[PDB]
This record gives C-alpha cells, structure tokens and sequence, in this order.
C-alpha cells in the first residue's frame, strides 16, 4: 500500500488475492448452508427472528431461506438476487442452480490456483454451456395432441414436484387435487384465481378441493340464508352515504323545515337507486364497499341476499366462477347480464361460518381449503402447493417434457466431455470442471439420500457412455433403473433457465477484482 | 500464451521498499558535495 | 450442546467438524506462506520484531521463520515442532517436509469430504510410505571405494545445497572452501570445532579460508609479538590469586611484620609456581583464566608470550589444531606433550588485531572469515555455510548419494501408483492422494522457476513411465535433462527423514477430531 492516504477514514479495499479468497469463501458457505436440503430425502430448517414480532417459519425452499437470512457478502447478495429472480421466473429450481454455481466457483478457484487465465476459463465455460443447451433440445419429448398421455405426464410431474417436500405422505391425493385445480383454469395463466384458505383444525388428510366457491364473509341482518336458484349480480357503487359529487354544494338555508325536506329528498333518492338496482330482477346483491342500515333493510325487505366487504380479488374470483360482470350506473338492464347458481348455503368449517357456492356454470376459478396443526406446517404446505401449481402451469404452457432424475445432467456432462475430447489448448480444463460440477449434483443427491454416491455415479456414467441414455437413480431402494418406467419427469424450460442463470452467475463472479467498500452510515 | 501471475503482495512490498529508498536518498542528497551545509 | 454447562467460563470445545476445519485452514495457510521459498530461485523474508528492540534479520529457510513467528494453532505448532526436530537432526529438509504435510492434509480434507473412513486413509498412506521407502532403498548409489568419484559427488552435493540460497553467485569458491573445510576433520563429527568469524565490511570475494588458525585475543605487555619457532602449551590453572579453596583459614597475628612476611611468602610461592610453569622449556603460554600483573611481568621478563582470557571452545580448537594437551599442576615435565608451530604473528583484518597461527602439524579445526555488507547478509551466509557443512558431514557419514531434483519423488509416485494398481478396496484413494502430492511437490518448484509446470510434470511422468528412471528437471533452461550428467544429486538420509517425518505428521494430525481448550491466564 502507498504511504499517501487516498481513501477516507473507514473504507477498506481488497486487491486480487484477498478479494477472490473472500468471494470463494462466501460462495462455499452459501452453497454448503443449503446443500443439506437438495435431495428428495432432505430435511427442514428453522428461520427464527428477533427484530420483528418473533416470527417462526419452517420451509424447505432455498430461495425463501436465502431471502430471510439476510447475508452481507457481495457475492452472497448476487447469489440471493439470482435465486430470487429464478423463483419469480418459474419458481422450481433454486437450490440446484445455487449448488451448481457454488461448484463452478469452487472449480474456478482451483483453476486459478493452477495458474490459468480467467479468459480461457470463461471461453471454455461458454462453450460447455452452448454444447449443453444444444444437446438438451435434442432430448425433449413433445406432447399436446394425445390428452391421455398428457394427463399422465402432468400427474407424474406433479407427483415428482410434491415428493421433494413435506407432502410425500399425502402425495397420493395432493397430486390429483393440483391436477384437478389446474384443468379448471381452461388454459388461463392467471394464478391469482386460485384462492388458498388455510385453517387450524384437521390434518393433511382432511384437505380437499371444493367444486364450487367459498367465501369468508357475513350476510346482512333479517336476510334469507339458503336461496335456491339465485342470480348473482356483482356491482360497484357507493351505497354508504352516496355523495360522489365533488362539487362545493353546501346547504345554506334558514329553517329546519328545509333541512328536513333535503334529508327526505336524499332518502327518496337512495330508495329510488335501491329500486333501480333491484330492477334487473335479481335476488343476490353483491357490493364492493360497505352497507349501512337503510340499504341493508331495503334489501332485506324484498328477500335479496346482500354481501359486504369484497375487494378486487374476490370480485374477480366471483366473476370468473359465475359469469356476471362488474356493473354500475343501473340504467340499461339488457347490457348487464347475470350469473348462474342453483345451490347457495352456509357451512361450518371448524369454528367459523363460510358461505358455500355450488351449482356453478363456468367455473374458471376455484378455492383450496388447507388444514394443519401448526402454522409452520400450513405455510410449508401452502408454499409446496404454490410451487406445484406454478411448475404445472409452466409445463403446460411449454407443451414439452424432459425426463428428470439426473438424466439431463448426465447427458450434458457427456456432451461437454465429447466436445472437450476434440479440441486442444487450455480450454479442456474449463469443460472438465463444468462436467465435474454437473456430475456432482447426483453425487450430492445420493449422499443426502444415504447410499453409495461414487459407485452409482460411475455406473450411471458408464451406462450413458455405453448407450443407456435414459436411466436415472432409484430413490426407493438405491439402484439404477429406467426413468420411463418409474414415473419421474421434470421440465425443459426450467432446466434451461437454471443452466443459463448458473452460467451467467459463474461468468459474472469469475471476473471480479478490486472490491472497493465505501464508508458505512 | 501463459505465465500467469496471481500474486500482488511481493510487488507492492518491492514498490514500497523502492519508494522508501528513494525518499532516503533524496533526504541525504543535501549533505553532499563541497558546497553542502550541515544538519542539526 | 447440552444446556447444563460443564466447563468453566472462557473455555471453548471444538467438535469433529470445527476442529478439523480449523486445522485444515491453518495447514493451508502455513503451506501458502512457506511455498514462496522452496525452489532454487526463491526469495527472502523479513522477520521484524516489536518487543525485542526491533530485531531485523533476513532468512531463506522455513525453520527459522517458523521458530520466529510462533502462532497459536496446534496444527501449525505440530509442524513447527517437526521442522525444529528435523533441523536439530539434519537441518536441510524443513520446507519440503512441511509442504508435503500441507499437501497431504489438503488431500485428506477432500477425502473426508468424500465420505471416506480415516482408518482406510491412514492404512493407504502407510502402505504408500512403505512402498516409497522400499523404492528409495532399492534405488541407491553406494560410493566409497573410489576417491575422485566421491569427491565429485561431494562437490555436486555442496553446489546443489548452496545454489538454493544467496550463494549462487559465488558458488565457484564457497563450494571449494566447504570441501576443504570438511576434509580437515579427517572424517569426524566435530562440527562445532569449525569457528566462523563474521566481520563487517568487504564483498563476498574477500571471504578467504585460512589453513591455520585465528584468535581474537590480546597477548601480555612487554612480550615479543612475532615468534619464528615456538611450542604452544595449553594450561588450566588460576594465575590470578591462587588461593580459591573451601578452607576457612585466617591470619590471626599481632604484628604488621608478620603480615608482610606472609605476603612475601605468597609472592615467593607465586614466583616459584611461575618458574615451575616455564620448567618445561616453552615460550608461548596460553591460559584459559585471567592473568594479573605479577605473572604477566614474570612471563615478559623471560621472553615468553602469555595469552589470557580463553574460552573452552578456543582451548579445544587450539588443542585439536596444535595437537597439545591440557595440563595442570606442572610437576611432571616428562609427560605433557607440548605443541609445535613455526609461524606466529598478528594480522590486521579490517580494524581489529588477530593472532595468526600457521605451520601447525595436525590442524583438525580451521577458522572461516566471512566478509559482507550488512549483518543480515553475513548471518544468511553463515547459516548457509553451516547447513552445507552439516549436510556434507551427513552424506560423508552415510557414504551413499541419491539423485535429487525431482527424480526420487517421481519414482516414489510411480511405485505408489503401481502398488495401488494391484490392490482393490478403498485403500487406492489414499495411495492416489499420496501420488498426487508426490507429483505436485516438484510442481511448486516448477511454478516458482517461471516455466510451464504442467507440461514439465507430464513430460517427467512419461519419461519415468517409459523406462527412463534417470530424468529430472533442468533449471538452466526449463526442459528435461539427465540427472547423472548435470550433477544434481542430494542425499538419502535427508530424503528418508523428510518422508518419515511427513508421514508421521500426517498420521498424527489425521487422527485428531477434538480440541478442548482450557482457560487462558
Ligand atoms: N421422486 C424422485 N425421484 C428421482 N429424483 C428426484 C425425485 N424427487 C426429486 N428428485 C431430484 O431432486 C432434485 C431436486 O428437486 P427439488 O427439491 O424439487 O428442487 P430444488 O432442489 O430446487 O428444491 C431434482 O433435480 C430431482 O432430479
Ligand atoms: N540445482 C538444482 N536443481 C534442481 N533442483 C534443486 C537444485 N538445488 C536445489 N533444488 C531443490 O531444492 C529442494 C531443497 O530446497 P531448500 O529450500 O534449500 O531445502 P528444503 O528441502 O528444506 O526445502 C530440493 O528438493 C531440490 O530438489
Ligand atoms: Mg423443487
Ligand atoms: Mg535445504
């Protein structure tokens, strides 16, 4: 360091050795913290806090843990941001991509320690990623016309996604529930229509899927409970003190009789508006705002169900389930239309009363009632269900599946090895390191399972080199079996995005030098 | 096509030593020659 | 851990993973710090202090650095103790053995990370060390019948030892000086009899070797400086008030004349003792104690040079060079065996006066004058000369030389690989790690030289596997040359001790999985 001071007091700067060492240490720590929850037989962690309101959550996803930990290393922050971007993209593979990035950085550490230029390593990694993305497209199964095989593929994908979390005990029912809930969207990618209601009472065996719709709201006073063959009409107006006029109207009279006449005129206008609302020939009114005492009794005197407290999400869900539109003004009853329902009642789930809506016509949206004993278990089940729904929507929009379990990684490693075995130079070390980092994932999976990892990896590599380019790893016993016989199937776009994000993160962190830190506030 | 260097501490140490030697030589440069003065 | 505390306040307890990780980190740090000074083209180190009046020194060997730093890690303390033991034993192989131990520990870290039992690794390492020592014992050159070949081997060993330090510029003279100084011992283990006197000022070319002896003492007053022919006699008596006894005698008289007579009798006894000392017919008296004024003037009045203030080392050197015998009492002149010398004078080396001794009969010991600029250069030169003399005495007592440089390590690695390629089980991983460490040991020197280390290592491995067990590494150009033609030859005992110490340190550190620290005072 130069004796002349340049930076301000309280600002350190790492050159090349210390900066790279700290980055590699942080990357290894990040990769090892989440490495325990990667294989199918992984466990769960505890993420307790003290600065908030003593929040305690137990989950198995890696992105959630990385976001709740709150790291301070610059490379760890980039890894957390990449994991968050991946979770917001497809949300299915964060631990895998972060483990691949950690392994790539660990290999780059030893490569730099062997006096190798970083540009050659970057070029070799780019060539390996290109070869992997070229060989992965050729090993994809296209489907869409055959619905019988498509349903089986979707069921297998949902089962494989659910067997990697806490739903392994009830995968036999949750997979079918998710499959039935996905088909109700009619190809629509709107994930906000699926409402998840978690309750504290029963276990996971008491969970089911309602064929209609449920609402956790209350009805008015002196109103009929069960109404058979009704017509739901969603509205959007302000019944509670109708003063939408933004004018500067002020009562400047000089007698109480004029004020009484103005109040009577306002009441008559409210009554006329209520009558115009019921002029459509309906019997189940639903508003988005609050209902006072006059409109409540006005609707109850005619036998019309009134529902209060409804946000935009509930209104959209009701419109997607029934078929009506968000009407207002109430002047042309012909251009408003209604819904369709023949069964409306109130059920009691545990200790609360909810309105049950059955006998729908369309049914684009649906609700899922979750039951659990602990809040952490309920949160884990909700997260697993959301991830399963997301991966199902992704594999439906992709219309192509890829055999998972570890066959794609082995094929990519074999392609990288075949590409490296034909070109000389110093680029063969980067491709070998990439192949080792790709093959280390089945090794870590087998180590977390509890079987011999090296022997199984060697057998799988020998099979893939001799011809068996479709086998994987049996988790029920610890042997080598075909992936097309068991029922393990992943996706293509998810794996492609994972590989691209891992390659981008590796290329970004590989060219990192001079970590200049400013003065902390 | 090779000969990569991944160390920088010896270079900085040598640079600091050279700078210190140059500063010492510049400080002792005054008391030199027949037309030089004395220091206290 | 358990909520009930057992230890006191301030006592930590590392388990199996934390202690092993700390030991591995410490070993990696020690190896990275010591790998800078390994090859012949290495650099120097600055070891400054802050409590010992800022002690500044320049060393090249790792033993002095490890002894001067003094860390607190027990894994590094074990290596420091091993290096100190090796330096006290032979003193030529500390950086090599500590680098081998660091590499073995780094390999064991990855082996344990691969879920491997430590007992199998220990057994494999023991088998590899046994095979390496067997190959080293089988491949050995025994030279003792021929004189010219033995002298050439000694000169080559001295040159290879001196080229690793700062003596590569004057190796054409220091090697010959060390060879001439070693042959003066007549095949004895009296390494402490060779005095090394360092004087400030002058270049390295003025460091000449005196064929006689030099003493930095002063003779008496009124005595002849130069003597044509004299007979040196070594004595062991007290000329300064000869009355040192345990006798509690006292003078209890009643007159000053009695005290004067007692003093006169004591003076007469001292004069008689001085006359009996010169009764042997000598003229160059040398005493190891102090000489007052009366014996000095008595020796000067008779024309006899008297030298006082002599240590035990100087007395032993004078007795071994001049062939004299340490005598006392001075009562049997027929049995004393006086010395013999035909040249006595005083020289002026720098700004001091030293007695020059030449023309001796035997001359087993010899003095070495060192001339340099600063004190650090002189200390480094003295340390290198001492190490060269030690390794020369070792290879003379062993009477067997083995080609070094990098051939022995490659042969040991090939033997370990051939042994591992015959036995199954998990023991092949430890032998593979041992072979990798033996192949990486010369890779550090190849990288420090400034050439392609991987290509040279591959070429050396191919040459050793094709049937050429005599190839090595060339430092003058960076290629592959013959070790029996250039002159790169080391020792067998040093290499065997280094290998055994490395194996013992590896077996000791690998068998540790618990650290219980006490409360610091
Ligand atoms: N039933 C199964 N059979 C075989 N492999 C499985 C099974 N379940 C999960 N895996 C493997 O475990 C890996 C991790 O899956 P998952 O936990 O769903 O993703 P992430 O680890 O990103 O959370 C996948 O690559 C997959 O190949
Ligand atoms: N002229 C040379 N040519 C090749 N190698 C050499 C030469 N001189 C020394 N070496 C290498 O240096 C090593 C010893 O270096 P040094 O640091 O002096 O002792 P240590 O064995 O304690 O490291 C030996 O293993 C030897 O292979
Ligand atoms: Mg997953
Ligand atoms: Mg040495």
């Amino acid at each position: 360091l130069a004796p002349v001071n340049i930076f301000k007091a309280g600002a350190d700067e790492e050159r090349a050795e210390t900066a790279r060492l700290t980055s590699f240490i942080g990357a290894i720590a990040i990769g090892d913290l989440v490495k325990s929850t990667l294989g199918p037989k992984g466990m769960d962690k505890i993420l307790l806090s003290s600065g908030r309101d003593a929040s305690l959550m137990v989950t198995n996803d890696g992105a959630t843990i990385l976001k709740n930990i709150g790291v301070d290393n610059p490379a760890a922050k980039v890894l957390v941001d990449m994991s968050r971007v991946q979770d917001d993209e497809v949300g299915d593979g964060t631990t895998s991509v972060t483990v691949l990035a950690a392994e790539l950085l660990r290999e780059a550490e030893s490569l730099i320690a062997k006096k190798i230029h970083p540009q050659t390593i970057i070029a070799g990694w780019r060539e390996a990623t290109k070869a992997a993305r070229e060989a992965l497209l050729s090993s994809a199964v296209d489907h869409g016309s055959d619905e019988v095989k498509f349903r089986q593929d979707l069921m297998n994908i949902a089962g494989t996604t659910l067997s990697s979390k806490l739903l392994t005990h009830h995968k036999d029912h949750f997979t079918k529930l998710a499959v039935e809930a996905v088909l109700r969207l009619k190809g629509s990618g709107n994930l906000e229509a699926i409402h998840i209601i978690k309750k504290l009472g029963g276990s996971l065996a008491d969970s089911y899927l309602d064929e209609g719709f449920l609402l956790d709201k209350k009805i008015g006073v002196n109103q009929p409970k069960r109404i058979e063959n009704a017509k739901i009409l969603i509205a959007n107006t302000g019944m509670d003190t109708d003063k939408i006029k933004i004018f500067g109207s002020r009562v400047r009279v000089d007698s109480t009789a004029k004020v009484a006449e103005i109040e009577h005129a306002e009441k008559e206008k409210m009554k006329e508006k209520v009558e115009r609302i019921l002029k459509h020939g309906i019997n189940c009114f639903i508003n988005r705002q609050l209902i006072y005492n006059y409109p409540e009794q006005l609707f109850g005197a005619a036998g019309v169900m009134a529902i209060e407290h409804a946000d935009f999400a509930g209104v959209e869900r009701l419109a997607l389930v029934t078929g009506g539109e968000i009407a207002s003004t109430f002047d042309h009853p012909e251009l408003v239309k209604l819904g369709s329902c023949k069964l409306i009642e109130e059920v009691m789930i545990g200790e609360d009363k909810l309105i049950h809506f059955s006998g729908v016509a369309l049914g684009e949206a649906c609700t899922i009632v979750l039951r659990g004993a602990t809040q952490q278990i309920l949160d884990e089940a909700e997260r697993s269900l959301h991830d399963a729904l997301c991966v199902l929507a992704q594999t439906v929009k992709d219309s192509r599946t890829v055999y998972g379990g570890g066959c794609s990684e082995m094929l990519m490693a074999h392609a990288v090895t075949q590409l490296a075995n034909r070109t000389p130079g110093k680029e063969a070390v980067a491709m070998e390191s990439y192949a080792k980092a790709l093959r280390m994932l089945p090794t870590i999976i087998a180590d977390n399972a509890g079987y011999d990892s090296a022997d199984l990896v060697a057998q799988l590599r020998a099979a893939h080199s001799e011809g068996n380019t479709t086998a994987g790893l049996d988790m029920r016993e610890g042997t080598i079996g075909d992936m097309a016989i068991l029922g393990i199937t992943e996706s293509f776009q998810v794996k492609r995005q994972v590989l691209l994000s891992a390659a981008e993160a590796a290329e970004v962190i590989l060219r990192v030098d001079n970590i200049i830190k400013a003065a902390p506030r | 096509k090779g000969a990569y260097q991944d160390r920088d501490k010896p270079a900085q140490i040598r640079f600091s030593n050279i700078s210190a030697a140059k500063a010492v030589a510049d400080a002792i440069r005054t008391s030199l020659g027949p037309k030089g003065m004395d220091k206290m």
